[PDB]
């Protein structure tokens, strides 16, 4: 069924030292 | 390595804070975070936070950076949380294997500056930020002198706190 994906706006968290959306996985 | 977030009373709510005066654009003027570097070999570009105060109370907030070849636009909702000036990411409570967020407005003018909380529960940990915010894209010496000494006060060291260079694109 529908895959919905969690995501949020974060500076860090996927992705050190940038702010943007990230996914959990 | 790893620096925790810090205890919620060290993180002060704006008194008698005004939701319908701390809407609108706010340029980021400054960010501090335990998960954000001075990178030298990219600088961070100023970025802008807009809010849109509803009629329930929540803010529709537009997010918009700058990247090499577009605008980005991100977007988010911060619902009223447990105190005035305190919001959680749409409407998530804290619960023990889940993605949440807090905002909390520490300080603001609302004509000049701000600085504002986030925290955000990521893969089992806390990751927080800190953002100094101006109407315009300069604030004075004493403004910034006091976003380093609150984001020392969390725990922050100096490599931690960035000033993003201004720009016109995209943020205008
Ligand atoms: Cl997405």
């Amino acid at each position: 069924d529908t895959h919905f994906p969690i995501c949020i706006f974060c500076c860090g968290c996927c992705h050190r030292s940038k702010c943007g959306m990230c996914c959990k996985t | 390595d790893l620096i925790p977030a810090p205890p919620l009373s060290k993180v002060p709510l704006q008194q008698n804070f005004q939701d319908n005066q701390f809407h609108g654009k706010w340029y980021v003027v400054g960010l501090a975070g335990n998960e954000v570097l001075r990178e030298d070999k990219d600088p961070m570009k100023m970025w802008a936070t807009i809010y849109e105060l509803e009629e329930d109370k929540s803010y529709n907030v537009t997010i918009v950076m700058p990247l090499a070849e577009k605008c980005e636009y991100l977007f988010q909702t911060f619902v009223p949380g447990s105190q005035p000036g305190e919001f959680t990411l749409g409407g998530i409570k804290s619960g023990p294997g889940r993605t949440s967020g807090l905002v909390r407005v520490v300080s603001t003018n609302y004509n000049q500056h701000a600085m504002v909380f986030f925290k955000v529960v990521w893969q089992n940990r806390e990751v927080f930020w800190v953002t100094l915010y101006g109407r315009t894209k300069e604030l004075t010496s004493e403004l910034k002198e006091n976003f380093i000494r609150f984001s020392k006060s969390l725990g922050l060291p100096e490599n931690h706190i960035v000033f993003p260079v201004p720009i016109d694109q995209c943020i205008d």
